[PDB]
């Protein structure tokens, strides 16, 4: 029948533990590298695409980087295809809240709702968990910047700069070395396109392989200009930095 | 150091007894007494020439027997009978004579490369209390295992039975290896070590054998110990599933019943166990009688650890920036084989230096190595 | 889905408890200690990763109620879900009946809470341990639950769970005393101090501290505070 | 370092080199076996000797012609002898193994049959003196053992004036600890039968149908044994259920199995053996190796009572000095159901304590902490609720 | 084997027209003591002496096994 | 061969043995022989496939 | 452990045995409990509970194993006591429900009978009622009460969804050595306070701690009074005269 197939991945195993989420971790160990570096002036979010031709248009790529609402922007680690469910899930909560109060989300209560999302497929139902991880780019006059990162298991926690996806542990010793407690968006730039030039699997970092936005106060008197910037852009400042 | 003069000491001995052993037997061992002269002639009067080395299959009392030879062809032999009629048993080594085949002499001994295995010639360098710290759970292991060969005066008070067996468990590295082969240092009785890995065979009915054997070469020697390490590796190790598996596994288990205990009444087997899957085991096996003081090893705590790592960095070159008690500070609950696997890799920042200090930085950076080891091949970070 | 994630064992058990209490043994550890105007929670808190934000990250102590508060060990994704419920009934209490909950109806309600997981088809007991402490209302008596993933739940005159809480237990006994609590607060405080100094070690930063006083006063001590305590437990 | 250490290093290895040397030099000995109470031996020995009177090619009879013989030898080869003038015709039987010439093969001694066996003289045992009041209680388990087992060896006269058959065959089964062993070593001291051990896991070979040689032999072995009794100890392995595999390794295992049931039955009685079989399991075995007829009575060994425990507590504390005025009642109390084989290392593990508060004697104190002691591993442990159903 | 593995042997065999061997492990195989150990020295003597040669045994399932007991 | 060692290639085979024939039954008498031989290095290759 | 079994993959499938092997294994966990003695008497009904501190840590009087029905039925569990929690809110409605519908105290059986049909309702979804549950419960309960027609009774309700009626009945790990006692000390010519001193002796045997108002607890249902739980200074008032004629012997 049907409960002699059944193979029960939500029991916990004799650690007390739950074998899917660490597989999924997993996974994402084998996705694209996700920076975040917090700013006292802004957030750099700092994504390296994980397939790179001279046949895939990246012109019109967005793969990595979404706007859930335009003042809060995440960077993608994982499977594409169960993210993309949650970020429009995720924008509904954005509309909702702002339809029932009419007045922008925190970024407090977007995170934990997702994270609650991912509880529940690991909490019951027999499913598997949705295999992503978040780096939240955000800006609230509560808290101010604030950057979160959120795992499968549905747990977040915030941070001054942080390293989602492959060689999680080698950028973040690297951010430990070169980090500021205040710092320009343009210092962050630097040391965020600095940290993926020394963890990139092909020996040079192009722009053509860079996803890279950001969220600035340039834009004044509690106003914040969001940027997805195009390659191009990103090509230029590339330039700056002197890795081409 | 300064122990130059009674190593010379010793040697000075030696000496003595390399010389005076050389000359004695030379010349002055004068075969010129007839009760030697005399004894071996007509025992080589009677003995060969070709001495057509027989396999004994069993005895007849009526002065004969049947050997059959590995040559080939049986033989119904008569025995000289100068070499004590009933002295010889199935399984001997029996000298036939070139002529007429009659046992004119019995070889005492004979070995296989296969109890090799089992006995020993160590003689460990390390005496106990190179398991300094866990020194409460081991008056477990030598009241019941070292005691009752070195005092049977005391358990004639009370009377009853001595002890028998026990079964050591706990985590990995917890000393447990040390532990078996502490004490056979101190009892210098025939010490016998086993595999568990080697009871577990990809061939069948021979598995049984080899186990019915330790025993029986154990209670042949009046006192043996023997180490059964590893007892968790019955359920977790086997190859083919068609001359392995379950039915292998067993037999081995049933044999041990009757080995361990039975009915055999064999010499003294005292038996250490190491393991930590002590349910993988029967009832009958953890049956007390068998087990009778039975010792559960835990992490040690906080103030434990400074016993373990004082012992181990007495070997190491010291400074006064070495300070041992931070070291501990980092450590919570883990296994003395942690601290060990330290002042090992310590030494091994100091042979990449290729300076020989030891120094309080040698010992932080090791530990951070040693660290690396527990919590990646966890990847959660935080408890998820 | 309606098929069992709880098999009957031949034990006298079900697996996935024993599994879910070993979780909840794996997570930070929680000391709770009751004086006779005071309750405190003093928890671990991992902080030796570095550059983490702390400031908008919440304490593994929640605040239920305006005078019931709910501290955890164990799954860490898991708790939130417990947290809400608990919110929503507290609510609930206050519409239908009137007058805020009291502590022990609150325990009881997380208690079939966490039971009725372990009852249910189609799920999987939580692996999470709770102790639920706070005043009721009208009243000046601290009382301190405990509730257990067994959903079972437990008064306590002190108690202690999480990672190598025995250790934190045995000083326990013999640092507090069943007959007499430490009448002032700041004796209180620096008692579970010097407890979790036991296992927490490596500095002062690890340590946080909730103390709450009857009349719905929850307040949380800073790293500043708590840095003076321990202080003063170290050079005594 | 210091001013020692240039020649520690020389010194050391010094020590190293002469305990070689001596033993080299000494050399060893290996006894080749003689005795001192015989100092002549070739006066009539030479006789046996260099004279041949003879040892002889060991043959197999193959064939009777009725009024010459067929023999094979082991040297494979076969020839055709007769009858010498220390031979009698009337005893030559097939497969009796004799002794003919090595020059003009003639027989001249025949010799016992079966050489295969060599393996089964070391299952012969002499009968341990653990003692037949060894056991415990005065309990009436033992006592139709004593009905089955024991009284027709004594007396098969009141088993003639009933005239009924004596019952043969008995199973001991029942939990581990209970001595399960223990009271067949005390009617192995009684009875003064043969005893003949066997080990089920010792009847399993590399090759199969080798197995199938050793049992077959082994019970007629004990067929021209005289009031003998064979003790099947631990046949949980071969003794087992037969099933099918299809692709299994459990045939032959299984083949072995069979060769018990038909030796059994036979077609030809069991002239006074006597049979028991030690299962620790009921919960899975041969329907035909048990099958009432031929196991007849069984007996289930159960676990000491309130009172049992009381009785063998006694055997066992009447072997210790204790320091008169205690209860082993209390003791009995304190316990829950369980074995005597605690309540053997009740005493062991409270003469530890004795030892260590350095009495001579035993107290009431340190029993009650070895109760506690055993009863917390028994909780820690499989065997609490182990029985594996049925009854 | 019904792949024409030895078809190819025979096809390029008839097509240099060298020296060629047929032995295979039934014709090295022991029949009384000494005997397989003597066959196997021979067959490549014989292939040096009038070298080049082709030495082509059929099979060696038989006489190679990825296994082995080695106790009998 | 720069420290000196008898290079002993062990791959699983028995076919190197005639005399034992099992990995269970020579683990010492290997050890042995590389301490006649001494010294010596032990290439156990596990390939970790192998069945 | 893993005991042999060839059936743990339904919750309801047979067993060569014949029966269940589910309600077996629940049968089974009752021998963890702590025990709970109770004589049933012509004069009332007394239920015993040690407490079962863990740590003197562990606050003993907050916590306690009698649990009222209502004012006529009391109730006493012992085994799992996480699974008793759901069983006891479900007895009370019903009690309260009986009272609703007719004005009147509820059966003793009937009651202890309802429990046992909760008790029954584990399986995947079968028999023409839904299954809520998935695992049976591993909790037996001790339910006293007295009626007005057929007096005072003594319940002894299983897992299995079986009652059987006691006189007198022991239940948790010491059931054994209790019930042993239990079939030669009781008879039907006792009075109330001879009853209680006769659960306060077999609680002794039984005790693992030491007895004294700590660990242990008595409560009565009596028919004019109802059901009242005994407070602690009562209790050892009670212990203290059961040592008096302990040292009469
Ligand atoms: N309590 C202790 N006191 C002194 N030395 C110790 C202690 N524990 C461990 N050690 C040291 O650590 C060592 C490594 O231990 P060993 O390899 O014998 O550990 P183990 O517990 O037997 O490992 P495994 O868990 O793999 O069976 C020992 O050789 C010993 O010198
Ligand atoms: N009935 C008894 N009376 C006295 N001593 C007993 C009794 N039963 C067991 N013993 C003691 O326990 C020891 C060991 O028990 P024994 O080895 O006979 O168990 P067993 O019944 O053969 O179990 P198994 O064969 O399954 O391991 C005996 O040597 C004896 O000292
Ligand atoms: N390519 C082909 N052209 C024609 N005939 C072929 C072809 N391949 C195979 N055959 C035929 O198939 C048969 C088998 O080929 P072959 O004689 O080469 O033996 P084989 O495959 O090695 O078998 P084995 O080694 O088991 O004896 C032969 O009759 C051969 O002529
Ligand atoms: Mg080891
Ligand atoms: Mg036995
Ligand atoms: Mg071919």
């Amino acid at each position: 029948g049907s409960r002699r197939y059944d193979s029960r991945t939500t029991i916990f195993s004799p650690e007390g533990r739950l074998y899917q989420v660490e597989y999924a971790l997993e996974s994402i160990s084998h996705a694209g590298t996700a920076i975040g570096i917090m700013a006292s002036d802004g957030i750099v979010l700092a994504a390296e695409r994980k397939v790179t031709s001279t046949l895939l248009e990246q012109d019109t790529s967005t793969e990595k980087l979404y706007k859930l609402n335009d003042k809060i922007a995440v960077a993608v680690a994982g499977l594409t295809a169960d993210a993309e469910i949650l970020i429009n899930t995720a924008r509904i909560h954005a509309q909702n809240y702002l339809k029932t109060y009419n007045e922008d989300i925190p970024v407090e209560i977007l995170v934990r709702r997702l994270s609650d999302i991912k509880q529940g497929y690991t909490q019951h139902g027999g499913l598997r968990p949705f295999g992503v991880s978040f780096i939240y780019a955000g800006y609230d006059d509560r808290y101010g910047y604030q950057l979160y990162t959120s795992n499968p298991s549905g747990n977040y926690t915030g941070w001054k700069a942080i390293s989602v996806g492959a060689n999680t542990s080698a950028a973040q010793t690297l951010l430990q070395m070169d980090y500021k407690d205040d710092m320009k968006v343009d210092d962050a730039i630097e040391l965020a396109l600095k940290t993926l030039s020394k963890t990139t699997d092909s020996s040079a970092l192009t722009y053509d392989r860079l996803e890279f936005a950001t969220i600035r106060k340039g834009a004044n008197d509690g106003e914040v200009y969001q940027k997805i910037f195009k390659p191009q852009e990103i090509k230029d400042i590339l330039v700056k930095t002197g890795i081409t | 150091r300064c122990k130059l003069k009674l190593l010379r000491m010793e040697r000075i001995k030696d000496h003595l007894l390399l010389e005076e052993e050389f000359v004695s037997n030379s010349e002055i061992l004068k075969p010129f007494e007839k009760k030697q002269e005399e004894e071996k002639k007509q025992l080589e009067e009677i003995r060969g020439n070709p001495l057509s080395i027989g396999t004994l299959e069993e005895i007849i009392d009526d002065d004969h027997a049947i050997v059959t030879s590995p040559t080939m062809p049986d033989y119904y032999v008569s025995i000289l009978s100068f070499v004590d009629k009933e002295l010889l048993e199935p399984g001997c080594s029996v000298l036939l004579h070139h002529k007429t085949m009659s046992i004119v002499g019995v070889l005492q001994d004979d070995a296989d490369p296969m109890v090799s295995v089992m006995k020993m010639d160590k003689s460990p360098t390390e005496s106990y209390s190179d398991i300094g710290g866990l020194e409460s759970q081991i008056q477990e292991i030598k009241e019941s295992v070292e005691l009752p060969l070195t005092h049977p005066e005391l358990y004639e008070e009370m009377g009853i039975k001595p002890p028998k067996g026990v079964i050591l468990y706990g985590a990995p590295g917890t000393g447990k290896t040390l532990l078996a082969k502490a004490v056979a240092n101190q009892t210098s009785a025939t010490f016998l070590r086993i595999v568990g890995s080697e009871l577990i065979q990809k061939y069948l009915g021979d598995g049984p054998r080899l186990c019915r054997q330790i025993f029986k070469v154990a209670g042949e020697n009046a006192p043996s110990i023997v180490f059964i390490d590893e007892i968790d590796a019955i359920g977790t190790k086997r190859y083919d599933s068609n001359s392995g598996g379950e039915r292998e596994i067993q037999r081995t288990m049933l044999e041990l019943l009757n080995q361990l205990d039975g009915f055999d009444d064999r010499g003294d087997v005292k038996v250490i166990m190491a393991t930590n899957k002590i349910e993988t085991l029967d009832p009958a096996l953890i049956r007390p009688g068998r087990i009778d003081r039975k010792i559960l090893f835990e992490n040690p705590d906080l103030s434990t650890k400074k016993k373990i790592l004082g012992i181990h960095t007495s070997k190491m070159n010291l400074s006064e920036d070495v300070n041992l008690e931070t070291l501990v500070t980092t450590k919570d609950d883990l296994s003395g084989a942690d601290i060990q696997a330290m002042c090992t890799e310590a030494g091994l920042l100091a042979l990449r230096e290729r300076r020989m200090q030891v120094t309080a930085e040698d010992f932080k950076q090791a530990k951070e190595r040693v660290m690396k080891n527990k919590v990646e091949e966890n990847l959660e970070g935080l408890y998820l | 889905y309606d098929r069992a994630l709880s098999i009957f064992s031949p034990d006298g058990h079900i697996f996935q408890v024993e599994y879910a209490l070993e979780a909840v043994k794996r997570g930070t550890c929680a000391v709770g200690v009751k004086g006779k105007n005071c309750v405190v929670l003093g928890c671990e808190r991992r902080s030796t990763l570095k550059l983490q934000d702390t400031r908008i990250t919440p304490s593994k102590v929640s605040k239920i109620d305006s005078h019931v508060v709910l501290s955890f060990s164990g799954l860490n994704a898991d708790s939130r879900i417990l947290i809400e419920k608990a919110r929503v009934e507290a609510q609930s209490h206050r519409l239908t009946l009137e007058d805020p909950v009291t502590v022990e109806y609150l325990t009881r309600y997380v208690a079939g809470v966490q039971q009725r997981y372990t009852q249910s088809g189609g799920v999987r007991p939580f692996g999470v341990s709770t102790l639920i402490a706070g005043f009721d209302p009208r009243d000046d008596e601290p009382k301190l639950y405990q509730t257990e993933p067994s959903g079972i739940y437990s008064s306590w005159s002190a108690q202690t769970i999480g990672r190598n809480s025995k250790t934190v237990r045995e000083f326990l006994e013999k640092n507090y005393d069943r007959k007499e609590p430490p009448a002032t607060v700041e004796e209180c405080v620096k008692l579970t101090v010097r407890s979790l100094l036991e296992v927490v070690q490596t500095g002062a930063k690890n340590i946080e501290i909730t103390v709450v006083k009857p009349d719905s006063d929850i307040v949380a001590l800073s790293s500043e505070e708590i840095n003076q305590y321990v202080t003063q437990i170290e050079q005594e | 370092a210091a001013p020692y250490a240039a020649k520690l290093k020389q010194t050391e290895n010094d020590l190293k080199d002469i305990e070689a040397r001596i033993k080299e030099k000494a050399g060893v000995k290996e006894s080749d076996t003689g005795l001192a109470p015989s100092h002549l031996w070739d006066i009539m020995g030479d006789r046996q000797r260099l004279g041949e009177e003879h040892p002889l090619q060991v043959a197999r009879c193959t064939k009777i012609i009725k009024g010459k013989y067929v023999i094979n030898l082991k040297q494979i080869a076969k020839f055709v002898v007769g009858l010498g003038e220390r031979v009698r015709p009337k005893d030559i039987e097939e497969g009796m193994r004799v002794g003919v010439d090595r020059s003009k093969y003639n027989i001249e001694l025949p010799l016992p049959p079966r050489i295969d066996p060599s393996v089964t003289m070391m299952t012969v045992e002499e009968k341990p003196d653990v003692t037949y009041s060894d056991v415990g209680g005065c309990k009436d388990q033992i006592e139709k053992l004593r009905e089955v087992v024991e009284l027709p060896l004594l007396s098969p006269e009141r088993f003639a004036t009933l005239g009924i058959d004596p019952p043969k065959g008995i199973l001991l089964y029942g939990p581990p600890g209970t001595g399960k062993t223990l009271c067949a070593r005390a009617v192995a001291n009684r009875t003064d039968a043969t005893f003949i051990r066997v080990i089920g896991s010792e009847l399993v070979q590399k090759y199969v149908g080798e197995g199938a040689r050793m049992v077959r032999e082994l019970f007629e072995m004990a067929r021209t044994k005289k009031a003998c009794i064979i003790f099947f100890d631990e046949i949980d392995a071969v003794g087992g259920a037969r099933f099918d595999d299809g692709a299994g390794g459990d045939n032959e295992v299984q083949r072995t199995m069979l060769e018990l049931i038909t030796q059994l039955d036979g077609f030809d009685p069991r002239g006074n053996i006597k049979v028991m079989f030690a299962t620790n399991r009921p919960n899975t075995l041969d329907p035909a190796l048990l099958r009432p007829g031929r196991i007849d009575r069984k007996v289930e060994f159960s676990l000491p009572d309130l009172e049992g425990r009381a009785n063998i507590f006694r055997i066992h504390s009447k072997s210790m000095s204790v320091e008169r005025g205690i209860r082993w009642e209390l003791i009995s109390r304190l316990c829950p159901n369980s074995t005597g084989a605690e309540l053997r290392s009740v005493c062991t593990e409270a003469g530890m304590f004795a030892i260590r508060a350095r009495r001579k004697v035993a107290t009431e104190k340190d029993f009650l902490k070895a109760v506690d002691k055993v009863i917390s591993g028994y909780k820690k442990f499989s065997s609490t609720s182990r029985y594996m159903q049925y009854n | 084997p019904g792949t024409g593995k030895t078809m190819l042997v025979k096809a390029v065999a008839n097509s240099t027209k060298a020296a060629f061997i047929r032995v295979n492990g039934s014709e090295f195989v022991h029949k009384y003591l000494g005997e397989g150990p003597r066959m196997v020295r021979d067959v490549f003597r014989l292939a040096r002496e009038n070298a080049p040669s082709i030495i082509f045994i059929d099979e060696v399932d038989s006489i190679a096994t990825k296994r082995f007991d080695a106790q009998t | 061969h720069h420290t000196d060692c008898k290079f002993i290639r062990v791959s699983g085979a028995e076919l190197v043995q005639k005399y034992i024939g099992e990995g269970s039954r020579m683990v010492r008498e290997l050890f042995v022989m590389a301490r006649e031989h001494a010294p010596s290095i032990i290439f156990m290759d596990e390939i970790d496939s192998i069945g | 452990f893993l005991t042999r079994s060839e059936y743990d993959r339904g919750v309801s499938t047979f067993s060569p045995e014949g029966r269940l092997f589910q309600v077996e294994y629940s049968l089974e966990a009752i021998k963890l409990g702590s025990t709970a003695i109770g004589i049933a008497t012509k004069e009332g009904v007394v239920l015993g509970v040690e407490k079962r501190a863990t740590s003197p840590l562990l606050e003993s009087d907050s916590i306690e194993k009698i649990v009222e029905i209502d004012r006529h039925i009391g109730c006493a569990m012992s085994g799992l006591t996480a699974d008793a929690r759901s069983m006891i809110e479900h007895a009370r409605t019903a009690a309260v429900t009986h009272n609703l519908y007719y004005d009147e105290d509820i059966n003793v059986e009937s009651l202890t009978q309802s429990v046992c049909d909760l008790a029954l309702r584990f399986g995947e979804g079968a028999s023409g009622e839904e299954r809520l549950m998935s695992r049976p419960f591993g909790v037996a309960l001790l339910i006293a009460g007295h009626d007005a027609d057929d007096g005072y009774q003594l319940f002894h309700a299983e897992p299995s969804g079986t009652f059987y009626r006691y006189n007198a009945k022991a239940i948790g790990s010491g059931s054994e050595g209790a019930q042993a006692e239990l079939l030669n000390e009781w008879h039907s010519s006792l009075t109330l306070k001879e009853a209680e001193l006769l659960v306060l002796k077999i609680l002794k045997q039984v005790m693992e701690e030491k007895l004294d108002e700590n660990n242990a607890q008595l409560s009565c249902i009596t028919k004019q009074d109802g059901f009242k739980i005994y407070d602690n200074e009562k209790t050892a008032e009670l212990i203290k005269e059961l040592k008096e004629k302990e040292a009469a012997e």
